[PDB]
């Protein structure tokens, strides 16, 4: 069960911070006319962030282990960052390797408006 | 180098009852056929349909199937139901970072 924070409207060049409460996720956005893109995620075992090159240097992904909550903070927002932002999880694992996302949050719309 | 996934066609225009076949081409071979397909309808999160190129997720209807290996993959809907008009995405997880195609919209064909 993944439950995300509410929609946000942001000004150009500002930063947004979205939360996802699990009841090691990834952040994937759906940006109009660009399909889905993987931004980054908290990795298994180490519980630290990895990032896509495209967003490296203005995305910060953190997790609060105690509250089972992940965050994505995206800075220097541009009009092209208008998108629905999802947290997603794959699902000790001793079965076959499987890196598909079975579980998704409800999405957080971020609109960057001038 | 990220594996780039390119879906075809951009838009598929068909009538209910018709067969739909969606293509996903990878810029580089996708290890171990680690390819997934999702459906997304407006206002909803993506839903996992297929993983490992050809394995149907539990609760996904028989009319959905997937096939392919290397760089060429397909999702087929054997007969389109009204609820199947949606956008479909492929995803590879055979290499880091995971990447997605741009989506194919399956829409109702003009009258």
């Amino acid at each position: 069960q993944l439950v995300q924070s509410g929609a946000e409207v942001k000004k150009p060049g500002s930063s947004v911070k979205v939360s996802c409460k699990a009841s090691a996720i990834s952040w994937v956005r759906q940006a109009p006319g660009q399909g889905l893109e993987w931004m980054g995620g908290i990795i298994p075992i180490f519980g630290t962030a990895n990032y896509a090159q495209k967003f490296q240097g203005r995305v910060t992904i953190t997790a609060d282990k105690s509250t089972s909550t992940a965050y994505m903070e995206l800075s220097s927002l541009r009009s092209e960052d208008t998108a629905v932002y999802y947290c997603a999880r794959e699902g000790g694992w001793l079965g076959k390797p499987i890196g598909a996302f079975a579980y998704w949050g409800q999405g957080t719309l971020v609109t960057v408006s001038s | 180098m990220e594996i780039v996934l390119t879906q075809s066609p951009g838009t598929l225009s068909l009538s209910p009852g018709e067969r739909a076949t969606l293509s996903c081409r990878a810029s580089q071979s996708v290890s171990s056929s680690y390819l997934a397909w999702y459906q997304q309808k407006p206002g909803q999160a993506p839903r996992l349909l297929i993983y490992g190129a050809s394995s149907r997720a539990t609760g996904i209807p028989d009319r959905f199937s997937g096939s392919g290996s290397g760089t060429d993959f397909t999702l087929t809907i054997s007969r389109l139901e009204p609820e199947d008009f949606a956008v479909y995405y492929c995803q590879q997880y055979g290499s880091s970072p995971s990447t997605f195609g741009q989506g194919t919209k399956v829409e109702i064909k003009r009258l």
